[PDB]
């Protein structure tokens, strides 16, 4: 569930 | 055996949605057995064997098994699979919120606490009491009974929200039908991949290797105008529902359990600590980053006052929502002579994966081996091995999942599949991740080509799995990425800065026709542009941090007028009228509510650690790569995060070398 930046 | 792999990836991939239906059910049955007999031992007789370790045991089981369970609804092309998927998640989660509920369970954990030698049990062992007392709190199991069933109750309503909230997003088809000269400016291998409709105009969806793409190159402002507007209008009605339900009902529990926000409430489990330092931290950033803003905007607004003139455009003197991607790739091409569809030759996908591959086997002291006939849930995944380079030591296993497919997770992700912790026996499970993105498919007889964002997401996410393969733990609620969530971005923001340099980028290198390198010329300008668009661009994160902040401090706001608020005062680009990005804002369900922040905050502590420890000694060396593996990886979430860089850089982190990373000092 670890995700990134929403850009 | 720590040594071999045969059975240890104990995960299938071919259920039917019935037996997805039957392991759920049995799964509950069964683990629900062990809470009932520890809640059955009288509160005198409880010890570390019939309470803590039972308990240890059920928790790696039962993770094991719920992602076999949770994890299709991501992944599999079948999608009754994926609804079966999402139904187990909702029970598993329901039946979650139920367990950690008990009082019994809550009153033995604290007793054990009391009355066993702390100074004689391990370390991670007084953690995981410590941490399972703590969490009973944050759950009211120390409050009189009536609010634990008020908090008990609100919980399984927001954990259903949260889902409904992610589900409409992910299964969200929303497409636009746009006809070859409105979609001008757009290369062909991007045009003659789209669905082709009647009378030959082609489709649009709203994913991301669509968006994107049309945002940043196409010329045409009210086809751009049109898809952001789409975009941003995303299950507008049915999850501005949700928020107007989910904000309130965190902000009732977290006042019932004596917090004043349910910011105050989740920044206590952050390295963080408090929403004041997180206000601090986001305001003094965005004063250091305002004139950076400024001059990018004024540049910004005269390319388009250009543009608008030497094509006969009208001019409407602002910066629209719709033109920032546009002309930030613009200032990008004009400033640092970056055209990212020629830079794309150069980073084939094989070609990516193998200078990947090959730099954190060097750097972290591991090797890599692809499984050949592995069980997996599409044809298009790959699995690979990983051993420590020296002894080896299975650590873990990977998969990776790289091309889009209809009902695929839409965006990046790594997921923890099996944790690295010990088991009931004693020996030691193999960690299982799994790196899920969208890269480009391969198109016009080329291999898939990765544009240099698309290298640096590859990067970040297996930043992550290298997190969730290295970490070892006694206790599977500490493995893998289960530190901080404010923290747990500083690995894979660590791996982004091997493709800002020269050396790594030439190994990650190779032109698709020729197999020539990139030019020196071109390398060191690549490099160099780093920086570019950097004020807007944080600007953006400070505005999403700063709403999430906000919808979690005073939850009578209008979620889309808070966004808009901040987007004028701290960015400078107006949201359109009619949008409403948070109802998008997928971070707020799932799992970084009040907690957005977490990405500038983790690059602080990446930017310090590269910079004070990487650069200064070479970033391949392998001994600084083992010191990282070792001090921050292979800890998971057994030890806090302030005390992994402490043991790493022999001191506190400041901010120092991030202000230097953004052109600020
Ligand atoms: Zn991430």
């Amino acid at each position: 569930p670890r995700r990134p930046y929403i850009l | 055996s720590s040594y071999t792999v045969a059975g240890r990836n104990v995960l299938r991939w071919d259920l039917s949605p019935e037996q997805i239906k039957t392991r759920t059910e049995e799964l509950i049955v069964q683990t629900k057995q062990v809470y009932d007999a520890v809640g059955m031992l009288g509160i005198e007789e409880v010890t570390y064997e019939n309470c803590l370790q039972a308990l240890a045991d059920v928790e790696v089981k039962y993770i094991v098994e719920r992602t076999m369970l949770d994890f299709p609804q991501h992944v599999s092309s079948d999608k009754e699979v994926r609804a079966a998927s999402t139904e187990a998640d909702k029970r598993l989660s329901r039946f979650d919120i139920e367990m950690s509920m008990r009082g019994d369970i809550f009153e033995r954990i604290v007793h054990l606490q009391e009355t066993c030698d702390l100074g004689k049990i391990k370390p991670e062992a007084r953690r995981y009491l410590e941490k399972s007392i703590k969490m009973g709190k944050r759950n009211g199991l120390h409050l009189p009974e009536q609010v634990q069933n008020e908090i008990k109750s609100m919980k399984k309503r927001m954990s259903e929200l949260c889902i409904d909230f992610n589900k409409n997003l992910n299964e969200d088809d929303t497409f636009l039908v746009f006809s070859k000269a409105e979609l001008g400016a757009l290369p062909d291998d991007f045009i003659d991949s789209l669905e082709k409709t009647d009378d030959d105009k082609y489709k649009i969806t709203l994913k991301y290797p669509h968006y994107f793409p049309v945002m940043k190159k196409c010329c045409i402002p009210e086809t751009r105008r049109r898809m952001e507007m789409a975009f941003n209008t995303r299950c507008k009605e049915e999850n501005t529902i949700i928020l107007q339900q989910l904000l309130p009902l965190r902000t009732k529990v977290a006042k019932l359990l004596g917090y004043s926000t349910h910011a105050d409430f989740v920044l206590e489990m952050n390295t963080a600590k408090s929403t004041s330092r997180v206000t601090a931290f986001l305001d003094d950033l965005s004063q250091k980053l305002k004139p950076l803003g400024e001059a990018e905007r004024e540049f910004i607004l005269n390319l388009k006052k250009k543009e608008c003139k030497d094509r006969g455009f009208e001019y409407d003197g602002k910066i629209n929502a719709w033109d920032l991607y546009y002309y930030m790739t613009q200032t990008e091409e004009l400033k640092y002579s970056i055209d990212q569809e020629f830079l794309k030759e150069y980073f084939p996908i094989e070609v990516v994966t193998e200078g990947l591959l090959n730099t954190y086997q060097e750097l972290l002291g591991l090797s890599f081996e692809q499984m050949t006939d592995a069980h997996v849930w599409n044809k298009s995944v790959t699995l690979y091995t990983v051993k420590d380079k020296a002894t080896g030591e299975v650590l873990g296993q990977f998969y990776l999942d790289l091309y889009p497919r209809e009902g695929k997770y839409n965006h990046a992700a790594c997921f923890g599949l099996q944790p690295g912790c010990l088991l009931p026996d004693g020996s030691r499970m193999m960690a299982v991740a799994a790196l899920v993105v969208n890269f480009s498919q391969p198109v016009a007889g080329r291999p898939s080509l990765l544009r240099h964002d698309e290298v640096r997401t590859y990067f970040h996410e297996f930043g992550h799995v290298m997190h969730q393969i290295c970490a070892q733990t006694d206790f599977a609620r500490f493995s893998g990425t289960n530190v901080e969530t404010d923290f747990v971005e500083v690995p894979s923001q660590m791996l982004e800065n091997w493709v800002w340099d020269v050396d790594s980028l030439r190994r990650l290198s190779k032109h698709y026709k020729d197999g020539s390198p990139i030019a020196d010329d071109l390398l060191e300008k690549l490099v160099a542009s780093r920086l570019v668009n950097t004020g807007l661009l944080t600007l953006r994160q400070i505005v999403l941090s700063k709403v999430d902040q906000s919808l979690h401090t005073n939850t009578s706001l209008d979620a889309a007028s808070e966004y808009a608020k901040y987007c004028s005062e701290i960015l400078g680009v107006a949201a359109t009228p009619g949008t409403n990005m948070p109802a998008t804002f997928g971070h707020l369900a799932g799992g970084y509510d009040g907690q957005y922040y977490g990405y500038l905050w983790s690059e602080v502590f990446s930017m310090d650690m590269f910079y004070s420890c990487f650069k200064k000694e070479g970033i391949m060396n392998p001994e600084v790569g083992m010191k990282y593996r070792n001090l921050i990886l292979k800890p998971g979430g057994s030890l806090d995060g302030m005390d992994m860089l402490h043991n790493f850089l022999k001191r506190e982190p400041n901010q120092k070398a991030f202000l230097m990373s953004r052109g600020l000092h």
